[PDB]
């Protein structure tokens, strides 16, 4: 099936499986503590993993994989897919993280938590080069997937299940280039804007073991909580 | 295993 | 204006060859295998080395000296760790289930248990290894990769410049796999698989970065003012 | 710093 789509069914098949944007518990009004603000990014981080584990489910080729291999992926990579949509929903407000439609926040608010600071940097950062490649909503869906994918295949007959996700990699790249193809780029740009959107999941890649180290930290120090799922996910990671 | 269940269900 | 724009596809190529590093030895301790302090001691020694000629090699990377000296130290404090994996990595490639750290050096899975911690840093490099392989990676994509890895890993944590030279690398990648006889769907096909696995080298710099740092409050073996520089820069 | 000096050397 998912080796069966076109460039085109794929693409509207990765928009279709869009996770909807939630809103956090932020009150204005409410004074903000270390341990408050860290909560809410945390119970909004809780929630979006349920649909981010749904969402995952109509990733062609996904439910392909044995539920082992499913776990591991998504525990490779479910902070990394939290990150690139954030700096998604971030592109249209610069300085800004939108967590939600209700909880815009900047650097300085990202200083109630100790070591968020350089997260939020990084992100913001990734978040500006978006805006400075234009990047289309076509080709953020094709990275997340790309993501979901290819972060935990080399920390895995077993290998028959590694090939098959080597082949819906490809199928997403052929779906990139022919994005690029269609907003007319010359064949020179298509291999360059390529190139430039897959050095960005390094970056992001950075940004998740950066953040997760993060959250090993706030976890330890048992000032705010965490639930089941985020403590398992985090777990994963050992550290 | 939350996630587990959760991919099952 | 950088000269490193004016080059050609087979004059970039030519200078990254030109500019690599010579594989360097271990000790010669035939009846060192094998402990903790040892295994370090050796690899440490091996590192701190390396670094100085990863050094010079940055250098020598078309588009890197027109950095201001600040923006070198930057983006070598970044990628550091990650050029010397890929280069570990690469010199492993024909030496399945071992890690080629020095000709007179070749170690196994076995052996990472020697040191706490290093074993799982052990299988990353493997897998990379292999992938690598089965990929049938060539030189002279290799050095664009690492190269490649110098100029971005650093890039966003800071401009034009830098990623104007690393389209100049990726049409130099393509460029290659052209000549190889690819087809254009092969060529963006395989260009993305190559560069996918830089994540994953990413990742292995972050876990390698962490057990250095745990090696370092351990205390078991002394590391070099450079190696801890390069280490303290990642906080 | 030593890195300063080596880029320089
Ligand atoms: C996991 C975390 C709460 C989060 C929640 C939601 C989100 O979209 C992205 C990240 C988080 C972790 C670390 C961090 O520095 C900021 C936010
Ligand atoms: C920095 C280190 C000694 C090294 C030395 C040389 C090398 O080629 C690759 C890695 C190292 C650090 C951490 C680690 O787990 C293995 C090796």
């Amino acid at each position: 099936l998912a080796l069966s789509l076109t460039a085109d069914q794929m693409v509207s098949a990765l928009l279709d499986a869009e996770p909807p944007i939630l809103y956090s518990e932020y009150d204005p009004t409410r004074p903000f503590s270390e341990a408050s603000m860290m909560g809410l990014l945390t119970n909004l981080a809780d929630r979006e993993l349920v649909h981010m584990i749904n969402w995952a489910k109509r990733v062609p080729g996904f439910v392909d994989l044995t539920l082992h291999d499913q776990v591991h992926l998504l525990e490779c990579a479910w902070l990394e897919i939290l990150m690139i949509g954030l700096v998604w929903r971030s592109m249209e407000h610069p300085g800004k993280l939108l967590f939600a439609p209700n909880l815009l926040l900047d650097r300085n608010q990202g200083k109630c938590v100790e070591g968020m600071v350089e997260i939020f940097d990084m992100l913001l950062a990734t978040s500006s080069r978006f805006r400075m490649m234009n990047l289309q909503g076509e080709e953020f869906v094709c990275l997340k997937s790309i993501i979901l994918l290819n972060s935990g295949v080399y920390t895995f007959k077993s290998l028959e299940e590694k090939d098959h996700i080597h082949r819906v990699l490809d199928k997403i790249t052929d779906t990139l280039i022919h994005l690029m193809a269609k907003a007319g780029l010359t064949l020179q740009q298509q291999h360059q804007r390529l190139a430039q959107l897959l050095l960005i999941l390094s970056h992001i890649r950075h940004m998740s073991n950066k953040g997760m180290e993060h959250l090993y930290s706030m976890k330890c120090k048992n000032v705010v909580p965490l639930s089941d799922l985020l403590l398992e996910m985090l777990d994963a990671h050992r550290l | 295993k939350i996630l587990h269940r959760l991919l099952q269900e």
